[PDB]
């Protein structure tokens, strides 16, 4: 919660998990990744993320080890999502965190790769992005035609990518 | 006719002295916090800072 200062020292510890936890798969994705993925993996996993915040809740300061069992299920379906975009639209993921990867990770310079990322994951792996808490009469602003705030410099392969997709016709 | 107006003004001081004896005791009593706090908001549990906060963190 408070920031390390004044010669803080690392240090790491060759230890396990004792036997009575089950092992778990860990989330290997990167920043670029997993804010991409963050509104997808939000999408399939709402309850489960849920669950976990709401009994951390309910068993105060219990915290760690008595919601165990369901921190595990929270990373083991954001796996699963994130296994499943691999597998159905790998390049335009790519397209998107390579384009997240420049610009600060700002997800407004990036809109041209994420029309084809929304798309392609709404038609196979059919998960939509949306934003809560936004009353009708309000534009969602990753809609918006001609925004205030465009980039300093829209990436080459997702200008390419997206006039190809519209002369294919798919968009 | 002198003796009741002894008694009249003795039961007179005796009820002062009774009093007197009551409001010595009342300040010593101990007091509810919606009366010797505020009023509106008799809870004395704060919930207090609330922007960034951590489920888990109540008690």
């Amino acid at each position: 919660p408070r920031e390390a200062a004044a010669h803080w020292v690392p240090f790491e510890d060759k230890a396990n998990m004792p036997d009575n936890v089950p092992d778990v798969v860990e989330v290997g994705a990167t920043s670029a990744p997993l804010l991409s993925a963050s509104y997808f993996i939000g999408a399939k996993c709402k309850p489960y993320n849920d669950d976990f915040m709401l009994c951390r809740e309910e068993s105060q300061g219990s915290g760690a080890i008595d919601c165990l069992k369901e921190g595990r299920r929270v990373t083991r379906c954001a796996v699963s999502v994130i296994e499943d975009i691999n597998k159905s639209c790998l390049d335009e993921f790519r397209l998107h965190w390579q384009c997240l990867e420049q610009n600060n990770h700002q997800l407004s310079g990036c809109r041209k790769a994420e029309a084809l990322l929304n798309k392609c994951v709404f038609t196979k792996l059919n998960l939509e992005k949306k934003i809560p808490g936004l009353r009708p009469d309000e534009e969602p602003v990753f809609l918006k035609k001609d925004p205030w705030i465009k980039p300093a410099v829209d990436d080459f392969k997702s200008v390419r990518a997206y006039a190809e997709a519209k002369k294919n016709g798919t968009l | 006719d002198i003796l009741n107006e002894e008694a009249k003004i003795v039961q007179a001081l005796n009820n002062q002295r009774e009093l007197t004896i009551k409001m010595h005791e009342l300040k010593r009593e101990e007091k509810d916090y919606a009366h010797s706090y505020s009023p509106l908001f008799s809870d004395p549990v704060p919930q207090g800072g609330s922007i960034g906060k951590a489920p888990g963190s109540s008690r």
